[PDB]
């Protein structure tokens, strides 16, 4: 039997979001001067002239 | 008929030799006027008479509101 009393709900949710999808669309990275550029230790790759 | 004309036409000498250095000190003096609304390092810049092209290397990625803007 349906009870209109008895059958009513309150949906709970929020109000307002923003999705995004892509996140690295955000950051804007740049190189060092590659003559400059150093290996895992402290000194520079092709460095012996 | 005698008209003035003090431009450059070909058929001379130097036409060139002297026509590929007015490209590139023309083509220079745009990409510095555009470097006030982006950030970019050119990598290449090859001229050839009046037929030329320079190469960007932006820091993001190039999207398709960095095509239209650069080229207005």
């Amino acid at each position: 039997q349906f009870d209109f009393r008895a059958s009513m709900h309150m949906l709970t949710s929020n109000l307002t979001f923003t999705v995004y999808s892509d996140l690295l669309a955000f950051v804007s990275a740049d190189t060092v001067e590659p003559i400059n550029a150093v290996a895992f230790d402290n000194m520079r790759i092709m460095n012996e002239l | 008929k005698k008209i003035q004309y003090g431009a450059v036409a070909s058929g001379e000498k130097q036409t060139k030799a002297a026509n590929s250095i007015a490209n590139l000190a023309l083509i220079k003096t745009v990409l510095s006027r555009i470097s006030n609304k982006y950030s970019f390092a050119t990598k290449i810049i090859r001229v050839d008479g009046d037929d030329n092209y320079a190469v960007l290397q932006f820091n993001t990625e190039v999207t398709k509101q960095m095509v239209q803007d650069v080229s207005n």
